[PDB]
């Protein structure tokens, strides 16, 4: 395994023989992709490139196949044909028919080994809040007052000693995205300057509590107190209300119940301010 | 908090994060990635003692040789000049962190409790190709003459098609030793045409075909060789060998006669002086046949 | 040669003439940091219209520098007979050759050869690396260098120190003093602007009986703004010792008068230089 | 102890100096070095002749400068106010301040550096008869073609002596041609080949020119050929006055060249060849 390396075609850059098929295997280290890039192309010109051909496999899967007489038409850039994979391990194969009708100088290409960035260059990403990229890896990193759990990749939030300061910061249900404890009351407190207003925003689809009774009193519920006013109780599947929320208030209290049995996933939320 | 030599990433905190920062402060923590890596870093929390232009408290980050950002306030508030998560990249090898806090973090006259910040630095690989300083690099010769690769950490260079690299490994010589043609037709040009050819070279264009063939040497205009009226040919010269013998060593303005030689094995040598005014020479070589 | 000031370069058997069918390159290295200086004193070779036939081919530094035939007095031939062939670094290689017939064109000739005598010389590397270009960094000097024979030292404008390197150099600027009866006091380098990163303190001490006059001149440009004054840049006087007024701006102060024969002024500047600086005249009156 | 380099500051440098001082520096270079001194600052107390402070430049018993005064470089591309340059390896420098300065005066800073002797330019007496050699810290002579250098390393002197001719076809000349020959020497060159063939001496009648002879014929100065019992000569004055083809019907050949005190001339050449 190497971070770089050179492929050139046999007896480059003179007439390549007939008759072969030769086999390369690229390998860079873990958590690197594969920038492979062709400085010199003049190989045999058939349809599909039948007779005599330069291929490109990852895995299992054809990432390319190359032939004809091309040179690069950007008189900035030396590269004629170029590929970049996620993965750490290449194979290319050229091979050539019994004949030749002209002379065919084969091929010259160059890989370098690139850095993933696991955050970015993935649309899934392996981290609940906050995803940090190096050269040869990643790790996770979570908001105020977030604590992160054992697999090193999604965050949790415990369910007391917790003052908000922040003016911009996350609150989830303990345990989340796992259900909820039982018979519990979790209370989470922000409080800001006086001249701000918090703004509570939860998705809709990030909400689901035990559901209420047939009256619809919820039997486990969530509810937000500002001073006088109130928000809730809220319960059941989905987030009932809007899902931008407006307090009217600098500091806020949110109040979570639940009883012996009759759990459910839980819920997620991120506040921020405004003035007044 | 992780300044060091051989490390890829590493944190730099503000004093006793998470806990609120001490009045009259000011430390400075160097960043050291090593050499031929960029120093990427941004900041997740950011809770700092505001002020108009930050006269009282700050944070001072400088590249190179020039400072880019002197930032306080925090996270959320317009008051002003947070950095909030952006990305600071330095050019060489180290990036310069300060932080600066006055005697008084209780405005209006009564306390207020500032936490810090929280910074994360990555390593990057610099493009050691694109910096493109053509003049100004005598000392070091950080760029190549036909290409250089881009790659993690160092960089290494290769020459166009039909030259070798030389020692320095970042400049190339001519090849053009075994030059070998087997096709039944063909061109054959000197090296780079019809630019002037290069220098103190050794050629020996040899072209092999099937026996029982006869080849024909079809030499186009321009033909462009260093010549003399009184002896010809005393700088450069382009010798023909035919089937081992000599036929013919040439060099001047107007072309070589069309040859035809009843061999399968002709050689081209081709030798040249310390000096490239002349263009150079190109053929076209067809085959025929025997009963 | 690792080591040597000056030598001799011979034709072969010089000065019996030289054996035909001969070609032979030898190459002069004087130490690091010297030029190579070398003329002919005899030059007698086969000549030939361009040299084609018997030739010194003299090169240096990736460069061929000559490629001369014939003899001193001669023409139809291209002699170097006495001149100059200096390098830039510290080798010159040279190279003789020579056919197998000498002795035809005409009949029978007999060539002595050649005496090439050669001098080491010393460079000069400020000259050399500061005369154009080079943006980029290089070891080169920052206020001034010296060129002497061999090496190369560095040295500060007045009022600087070295630092380490001994390539660049930062201000002192600390230990100021100033005890004469009258005088002037001037920010490093007026009116040009002032270097950064500064603690300075102009110390005036005066003999006691006498009360100074601060009589600031213009142009007085430090760089300040209107929200909040000196927050980059700051210019304090202390007099007698307490503070009396910590300036900047555009327009200069108003001329003080201390009642004191001790003033300090302290100076702090920031990490740029845009601003040019400040001059005073002080004076002494008796009380 | 000598060095190549060297700093002098002025006491205190570059504060105010103290009064009442007389400090002084003993610069010394190698054997054979020159010295550059030169001062890049000079703001001292300005007196007539400088009378009050100077600064003052001696070598050995000789006053080369004084300086006193405020003065600035006028060229922006140099930083040199003022220099001197001498031809010895050892200077001395005075500076001395009275009990008084009416002003500030920041003394002066210069530099010294060691230069080579040009010993064959630099002074009026060149030390070699016929070629000087320079070289950093020394010098030596060199001499013509088949001249000997003598014992005393300075002077040159012609030998004419020591080698036999044995080539069939060869040439011969006077010494320093086609410059004048020298005075008061005696040249013998010897051909010597194989007992069958005959020295011919070919020389062409203008390429002759030998101080002539007196009134009554006799050559002052004269060249002559020994062929055993045969003898050719004496030859002098301008033109060969022998045929141009000269056949001394031996094997074994003495050519002899006398000359005396004053009346030199251009010289000769010749070429012999052989005949069965
Ligand atoms: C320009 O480039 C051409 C390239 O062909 C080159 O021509 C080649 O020159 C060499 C010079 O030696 C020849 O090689 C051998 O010559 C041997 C001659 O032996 C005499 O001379 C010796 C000195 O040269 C001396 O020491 C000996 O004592 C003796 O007096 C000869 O014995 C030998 O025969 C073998 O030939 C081939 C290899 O060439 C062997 O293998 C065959 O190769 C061909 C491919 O060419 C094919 O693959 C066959 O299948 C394979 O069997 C074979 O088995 C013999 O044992 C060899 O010939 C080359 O022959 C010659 N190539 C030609 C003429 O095509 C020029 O010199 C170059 N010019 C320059 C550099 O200026
Ligand atoms: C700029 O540079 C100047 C000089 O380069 C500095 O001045 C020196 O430092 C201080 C401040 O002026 C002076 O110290 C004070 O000295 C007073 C008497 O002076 C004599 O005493 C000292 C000690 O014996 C001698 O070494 C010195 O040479 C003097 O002869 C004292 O009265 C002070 O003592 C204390 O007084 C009361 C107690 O009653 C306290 O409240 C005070 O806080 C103080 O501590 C004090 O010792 C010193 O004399 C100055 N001159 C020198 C050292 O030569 C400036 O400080 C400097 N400024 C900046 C901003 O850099
Ligand atoms: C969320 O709540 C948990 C409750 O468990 C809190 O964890 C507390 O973490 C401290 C560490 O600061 C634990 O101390 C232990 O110390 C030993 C000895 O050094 C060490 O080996 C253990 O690994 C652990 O760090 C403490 O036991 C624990 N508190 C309780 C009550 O169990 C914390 O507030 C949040 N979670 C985490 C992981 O910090
Ligand atoms: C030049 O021709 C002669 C004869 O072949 C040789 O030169 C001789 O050179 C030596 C010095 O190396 C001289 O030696 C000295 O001779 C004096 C005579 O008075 C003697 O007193 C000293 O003790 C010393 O031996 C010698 O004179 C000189 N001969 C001459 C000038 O006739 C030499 O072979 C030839 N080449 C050179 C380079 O001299
Ligand atoms: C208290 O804070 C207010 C904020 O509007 C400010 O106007 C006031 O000056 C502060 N009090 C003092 C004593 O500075
Ligand atoms: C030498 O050759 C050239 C040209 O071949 C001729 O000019 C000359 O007369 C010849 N003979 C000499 C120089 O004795
Ligand atoms: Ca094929
Ligand atoms: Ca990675
Ligand atoms: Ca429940
Ligand atoms: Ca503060
Ligand atoms: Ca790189
Ligand atoms: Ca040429
Ligand atoms: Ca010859
Ligand atoms: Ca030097
Ligand atoms: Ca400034
Ligand atoms: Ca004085
Ligand atoms: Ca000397
Ligand atoms: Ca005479
Ligand atoms: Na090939
Ligand atoms: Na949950
Ligand atoms: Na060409
Ligand atoms: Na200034
Ligand atoms: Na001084
Ligand atoms: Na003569």
């Amino acid at each position: 395994p190497t971070m770089y390396g050179e492929i050139l075609s046999p007896n480059y850059p003179q007439a390549y023989p007939s008759e072969v098929e030769k086999s390369w295997d690229i390998e860079v280290p873990e958590g690197y992709g594969i920038h492979l890039y062709f400085t010199h192309l003049d190989i045999e010109l058939s349809e599909n490139c039948a007779y005599d051909s330069v291929q490109i496999i990852s895995g299992d899967t054809e990432e390319g196949r190359l032939c004809g007489q091309r040179s690069s038409n950007n008189p900035h850039s030396p590269i004629v044909e170029e590929f970049q994979v996620p993965y750490n391990k290449l194979q290319v194969i050229f091979k050539s028919d019994f004949s030749n009708e002209e002379r065919f100088t084969g091929f010259a290409a160059y890989y370098v080994a690139t850095d993933i960035n696991e955050c970015t260059d993935f649309v899934d990403v392996p981290c609940s809040h906050f995803c940090n990229n190096f050269i040869g890896g990643y790790f996770c990193s979570c908001p105020p007052e977030y604590f992160l759990h054992d697999d090193m990749k999604n965050c949790g939030v415990n369910c007391s000693g917790d003052v908000f300061t922040a003016l911009i910061g996350e609150i989830a249900s303990p345990n989340y995205p796992k259900p909820y404890p039982e018979n519990s009351r979790c209370e989470y407190q922000i409080r800001l300057e006086k001249g701000f207003q918090v703004v509570v925003t939860l998705r809709r689809e990030d909400f689901d509590v035990e559901a209420a009774d047939s009256a619809g009193n919820c039997l486990d519920s969530l509810v937000f107190v500002a001073g006088d006013r109130q928000f809730g109780p809220y319960c059941g599947h989905g987030f009932p209300g809007p899902l931008n929320i407006e307090t009217k208030s600098n500091a806020l209290d949110i109040i979570f119940q639940t009883d012996l049995t009759g759990q459910k996933k839980g819920w997620k939320l991120r506040y921020h301010g405004d003035p007044m | 908090s992780i300044p060091i030599p051989q490390k890829l990433f590493g944190e730099v905190t503000s004093p006793l994060f998470p806990k609120p920062y001490p009045n009259n402060f000011e430390t400075t923590t160097v960043i050291t990635v090593p050499t031929g890596y960029r120093v990427k870093l941004v900041f997740q929390q950011f809770d700092l003692e505001p002020s108009e232009g930050c006269f009282y408290d700050y944070v001072k980050i400088s590249a190179d040789k020039k400072s880019l950002g002197r930032f306080c306030g925090q996270l959320g508030s317009p008051l002003g000049n947070p950095p909030g998560k952006k990305e600071f990249m330095s050019q060489g090898n180290k990036m310069l962190l300060t932080f600066h806090t006055d005697f008084s973090n209780e405005e209006n006259g009564t306390i207020m409790f500032y936490k810090g910040f929280l910074a994360y630095y990555q390593a990057v690989d610099l493009d050691e190709c694109a910096s493109r300083s053509k003049s100004g690099e005598e000392d070091p010769q950080p760029q190549c003459q036909h290409l250089c690769h881009n790659y993690v950490g160092g960089y290494f260079c290769s020459c166009r098609p039909g030259y070798e690299l030389q020692e320095d490994t970042h400049s190339c010589q001519a090849e053009c030793s075994s030059e070998l043609y087997t096709e039944a037709s063909g061109y054959i040009s000197s090296l780079e045409y019809p630019r002037s050819y290069p220098p103190d070279l050794r050629c020996n264009y040899s072209i092999r075909v099937e026996r029982g063939l006869t080849l024909h040497l079809k030499f186009l205009e321009p033909f462009d060789i260093d010549d003399h009226q009184q002896v010809h040919c005393p700088y450069d010269q382009l010798q023909i060998y035919a089937n081992g013998k000599n036929i013919g060593e040439f060099c001047g303005k107007q072309r070589p006669p069309d040859l035809d030689t009843s061999s399968n094995a002709v050689d081209l040598l081709f030798f040249t002086d310390e000096s490239g005014d002349s263009r150079g020479w190109k053929l076209r070589y067809t085959t025929e046949i025997i009963k």
